[PDB]
RNA sequence: AUCAGCUUGUUGGUGGGGUGAUGGCCUACCAAGGCGACGACGGGUAGCCGGCCUGAGAGGGUGACCGGCCACACUGGGACUGAGAUACGGCCCAGACUCCUACGGGAGGCAGCAGUGGGGAAUAUUGCACAAUGGGCGCAAGCCUGAUGCAGCGACGCCGCGUGAGGGAUGACGGCCUUCGGGUUGUAAACCUCUUUCAGCACAGACGAAGCGCAAGUGACGGUAUGUGCAGAAGAAGGACCGGCCAACUACGUGCCAGCAGCCGCGGUAAUACGUAGGGUCCGAGCGUUGUCCGGAAUUACUGGGCGUAAAGAGCUCGUAGGUGGUUUGUCGCGUUGUUCGUGAAAACUCACAGCUUAACUGUGGGCGUGCGGGCGAUACGGGCAGACUAGAGUACUGCAGGGGAGACUGGAAUUCCUGGUGUAGCGGUGGAAUGCGCAGAUAUCAGGAGGAACACCGGUGGCGAAGGCGGGUCUCUGGGCAGUAACUGACGCUGAGGAGCGAAAGCGUGGGGAGCGAACAGGAUUAGAUACCCUGGUAGUCCACGCCGUAAACGGUGGGUACUAGGUGUGGGUUUCCUUCCUUGGGAUCCGUGCCGUAGCUAACGCAUUAAGUACCCCGCCUGGGGAGUACGGCCGCAAGG
RNA sequence: UCGAAGGUGGGAUCGGCGAUUGGGACGAAGUCGUAACAAGGUAGCCGUACCGGAAGGUGCGGCUGGAUC
RNA sequence: GCAUUC
């Protein structure tokens, strides 16, 4: 019953190369873009 | 130990040795006899027990204790092994079922008959 | 608790030595 | 450190409770304020008052105890603690000495019972035992 | 993990190819990535699920039938046809096996139904129908269907029913006990009446078909199920157990034998435990045994356990991932919570109700389906985000105690040796002796010299250090602690899997040193022996320099942090108030150590008890009956010992 | 080009047997001592080292889970 | 001083 938190790496695209090391972003689901990838960048939200 | 503990390693059953290993999960295995052979029990009992010496078809040589008062069995008898551990014997783990295949039922049984194959007089 | 317990042990361990101690040779060359 | 000031609150509850201390001193917290509102309105204490004390507020609470010298509170648990906390549902609110003792239940609607809890339908953390 | 690294079409990009479609799916080039202690890559095992068994539940075990998915079709590979292909009764190739041959070459594939051989403790008929339901083709009549509906066989399971009912005596015979009175079997039996369920022998005889063909015939099961007559208690009871758990006791027969047994344990010429008999008990067309799983087992403990002495705190620290988080303002609504909708197949399960003569069984309608997804609501608590605060933590400043550590130099007592006086015949040693040292000048005594090691008194159940540990003096370099003041930072904290460092003594390597002590080694003594204890000697070692090793009853047999819960009394280090001589161990308060004694509470007891083994929260380590064994194997570390 | 089966090669890994050899457990009334439990007749035990038919002895450091005073 | 065993 405890509370686990867990992390799952994902592989995103992004076209322009918008979003850099250490950033934080949000992602959308789409198709297969090649294996792994399943998830696109829709925003850069807050850079660091 | 703590609930992070218990999240990071857990409960660890004991485990079950496998008992009577030599059935291979059978409730009874068919064998043939190498050896009929009397044996003495441990120290505080005495007597002259019989005891088998046992093939299995499981591949395995088991050592079979022959309950009831008198036997037929010699070697290269075909006999039918049950699990039954007899407590005076050291290493003996398996019992003959008295009154299948090779085996006679024990003569002039009158009580408790079914687990000696003694059929009902008439 | 009972310096038996310790007793039961030191039988073990000491015997254990003295094997490693005659075997140490056998030891070395079959361990090449 | 201190880790669960709620329990270090119950605890010093329950200590002083067995020494028949007369009052108890804590260092003030919001969530104990409101603990302790909870517990007089259900008659386990008698009162308590926020006084100063050098650095911050400071909770006196004052133990109730009867005619010759009876306990008013007979067990105080600590159920939610850090890591493993524990939420009810509304359906499955939990019974203290078979309903005779109060379940402390952190809600959105705020701090309740257990039969308030079931009353208005509603869950939440279930914070101490009182019996 | 006794499996730590794996991957090069591999991870990503662009241009082509390919497909029904996306995509390293394929391909050429370009970039150097991707996955892993939230166990990658390996090894072992296994079809998955609805469910089933068990269980108070949580959980544990399991996946037979029935129902849903997946996979395969002698073994391995391949494609073709088609809307669709693991193509079981298709094709092509290769292999194994069986068969045919004219020797050139051919032909097979029951993990469909039935059946055979074989393996095994063990699992059925080489049935009857397409009448019903589902499927293929046909406009349709129809044809096909080992799907299926039924039948046969096996107490293999569950459920139902029968093997008789009423009456019948001071209570037969016979059997078995006995206090020779009898007592049990036992109302039992005999006998006297009463009803024929189920079996038996006759005579009726279906539903399943608002079907099908509309040509008018058509039910495999089947002359079955089920009704109505006839005869007569007539044909129909066994199995286990009876020492305690655990319901049910006596006699005889063998006497530690023959045998019994789940455990403890029963048999040694008087056994309620062995065998038989009488009696009894529990179940009943079944009763027992073996195997297997759950329970009891809180005995892996989430619910729901422990670690001073029973099994269990790492030898001690530091710190990585992780876990955990003081007070307060605002905000998000991720966790949490409410509500609604979608979904959670049927069966099963459960509640109700109905149908089979009842039941098992079957059907209908709720619930169950704990979940997940979408919308909307709440914001106490956890968390994220943006701030604030000083009580935790750290810093600064002013004082203070200390064998804390390291280096260098240096002091005296004593032992030994050497040199030289004086001086002799003993000294030395033990429980008692002897080896031994002397008489070639010992021991003893005096003076001088050399050299090594340990530091008397101070010195304590006292101080310091994380632990191991640390005591002659001085100097140099250096670590930590405590109090006072709140000057400063503003939660920066706690713990820590792995990891790193330190770590008594012994031991090991190289080079020094070696007075005393002293494993091994010699003699002497003791003794039955004496590879010992005691005596005389005595080598490594003990010491230093620099490495290694990594163990100890490395102990408080008690992991670390924090808060709280009667006191009394010693002692070490600071602060302060009063009494005043201002004598000061005068007394109080307060902070930080270290002891003893004692409440409450805890503990199996012993004991612990504000320095907890008490009341609680956070993190780590560890335990799961005794032996085998902290051993083997594998691996890592080490010069070796070995860890 | 890809490609089953087949061939060759050097390794992985899992087992079976093996002259000989190590210890472990159990067994009746065998042989040799007497090490531990009382101060067990030299207090015992822990780590380590050397030695001895065997238990075990001795050195160094440690512990009380040690009697008497 | 010495004193093994059942
Ligand atoms: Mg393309
Ligand atoms: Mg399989
Ligand atoms: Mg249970
Ligand atoms: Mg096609
Ligand atoms: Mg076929
Ligand atoms: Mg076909
Ligand atoms: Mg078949
Ligand atoms: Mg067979
Ligand atoms: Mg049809
Ligand atoms: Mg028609
Ligand atoms: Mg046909
Ligand atoms: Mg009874
Ligand atoms: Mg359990
Ligand atoms: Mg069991
Ligand atoms: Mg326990
Ligand atoms: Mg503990
Ligand atoms: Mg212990
Ligand atoms: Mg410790
Ligand atoms: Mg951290
Ligand atoms: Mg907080
Ligand atoms: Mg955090
Ligand atoms: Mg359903
Ligand atoms: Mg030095
Ligand atoms: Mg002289
Ligand atoms: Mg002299
Ligand atoms: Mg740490
Ligand atoms: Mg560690
Ligand atoms: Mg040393
Ligand atoms: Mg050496
Ligand atoms: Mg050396
Ligand atoms: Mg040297
Ligand atoms: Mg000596
Ligand atoms: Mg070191
Ligand atoms: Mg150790
Ligand atoms: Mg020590
Ligand atoms: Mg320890
Ligand atoms: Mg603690
Ligand atoms: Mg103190
Ligand atoms: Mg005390
Ligand atoms: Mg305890
Ligand atoms: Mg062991
Ligand atoms: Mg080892
Ligand atoms: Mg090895
Ligand atoms: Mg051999
Ligand atoms: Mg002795
Ligand atoms: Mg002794
Ligand atoms: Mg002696
Ligand atoms: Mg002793
Ligand atoms: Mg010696
Ligand atoms: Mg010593
Ligand atoms: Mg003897």
């Amino acid at each position: 019953g405890k509370i686990i938190r867990t992390t799952k790496k994902v592989k995103a695209h992004d076209e322009n190369g918008e979003a850099g090391i250490g950033d934080r972003v949000s992602l959308m689901e789409t198709r297969p873009l090649s294996a792994t990838k399943r998830w696109r960048l829709v925003e850069i939200l807050e850079k660091a | 130990p703590t609930i992070q503990q218990l999240v990071r390693k857990g409960r660890r059953d004991k485990i079950a040795k496998v008992k009577t290993a030599a059935l291979k999960g059978s409730p009874q295995r068919r064998g043939v006899c190498t050896r009929v052979y009397t044996t003495t029990p441990k120290k505080p009992n005495s007597a002259l027990r019989k005891v088998a010496r046992v093939k299995l078809t499981s591949q395995v040589e088991v050592t079979a204790y022959i309950p009831g008062e008198g036997h037929n069995l010699q070697e290269h008898s075909m006999v039918l092994v049950r699990g039954g551990r007899v407590k005076d014997l050291p290493g003996v783990r398996y019992k003959i079922i008295r009154g299948s295949l090779d085996t006679q039922g024990v003569k002039n049984r009158k009580q408790a008959r079914s687990r000696y194959g003694a059929k009902k007089e008439k | 608790g009972s310096v038996i317990k310790k007793r039961r042990k030191r039988m073990s361990k000491k015997k254990h030595r003295k094997l490693l101690r005659r075997t140490r040779v056998q030891r070395r060359k079959l361990g090449k | 450190t201190m880790t669960d000031p709620i329990a270090d609150f119950l605890t010093r509850l329950r200590n002083a409770n067995s020494a028949y201390h007369d009052e108890v001193t804590l260092p003030h917290s919001k969530l104990k304020a409101n603990i302790a509102e909870i517990l007089k309105r259900e008659g386990y204490i008698s009162d308590y008052r926020t006084e100063d004390a050098r650095v911050g507020k400071s909770l006196v609470v004052q133990l109730k105890y009867g005619p010759s010298r009876e306990r008013s509170i007979a067990g105080l648990r600590r159920v939610s603690k850090p890591g493993l906390r524990v939420y009810a549902k509304s359906t499955n609110l939990p019974r203290v000495l078979g309903g005779l003792g109060v379940a402390i239940i952190s809600t959105s609607s705020g701090l309740l019972t257990d039969r308030q809890a079931a009353r208005q339908g509603v869950g939440g953390e279930v914070l101490a035992y009182v019996w």
